[PDB]
């Protein structure tokens, strides 16, 4: 009937997995495993009738990335994350991330997600960044880099508190019916 | 209220993968 597929991509380690299994189930993942390709339906009601959302979850690993974009046909919309707390995650966005989904489908949306943004004021993760004279990603920083490679929208999220988590499905959802 | 979507609901039909990805799906799914 009516579906949506999104494929979601990324750094690894920025919380692909958390961010899908958090949306789709409520649970967060109990230990960090490494994705090679997984694959997640849920079905949402917009505006009163069903669509399923098919989440097609990725490798952040470059050993993938010859396998990564046959999982790329047909896609409705992507999400390129990169947490808000490791600053070679957001550069890889525009060195990596856009480039690859683009060239391979260059019509479709993409949203820049923010994740794991309840580290941003936590205190261990911030003295961490300073060992190496590092900072968090700002909003104002992502949102100008969103407008630069044309994503649809910047959106953030924790996969853990859940903050923010609904809404960047929603825009998602919006963005490959646009 | 157009443009409200609902929470997810759990265990819809996955969408189709390339057969030739199959094998490396798993287990999180
Ligand atoms: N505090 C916090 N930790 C998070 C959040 N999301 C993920 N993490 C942590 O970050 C690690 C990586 O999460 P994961 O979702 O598995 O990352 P990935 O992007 O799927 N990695 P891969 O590309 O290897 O599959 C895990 O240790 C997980 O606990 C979040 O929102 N907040
Ligand atoms: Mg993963
Ligand atoms: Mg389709």
């Amino acid at each position: 009937m009516q579906t949506i597929k999104c494929v979601v991509v990324g750094d690894v380690a920025v919380g692909k997995t958390c961010l899908l299994i958090s949306y789709t189930t409520n649970k967060f993942p109990s230990e960090y495993v490494p994705t090679v390709f997984d694959n997640y339906a849920v079905t949402v009601m917009i505006g009163g009738e069903p669509y399923t959302l098919g989440l097609f979850d990725t490798a952040g690993q470059e050993d993938y990335d010859r396998l990564r974009p046959l999982s790329y046909p047909q896609t409705d919309v992507f999400l390129v994350c990169f947490s808000v707390v490791s600053p070679s995650s957001f550069e890889n966005v525009k060195e990596k991330w856009v480039p690859e989904i683009t060239h391979h489908c260059p019509k479709t949306p993409f949203l820049l997600v923010g994740t794991q943004i309840d580290l941003r004021d936590d205190p261990s993760t911030i003295e961490k960044l300073a060992k190496n004279k590092q900072k968090p990603i700002t909003p104002e920083t992502a949102e100008k880099l969103a407008r630069d490679l044309k994503a649809v929208k910047y959106v953030e999220c924790s996969a853990l508190t859940q903050k923010g988590l609904k809404n960047v499905f929603d825009e998602a959802i919006l963005a490959a019916l646009e | 209220s157009n443009l409200v979507i609902s929470d997810p609901i759990p265990g819809a039909k996955p969408l189709p993968v390339p057969p030739e990805l199959a094998p490396f799906v798993g287990r999180m799914s």
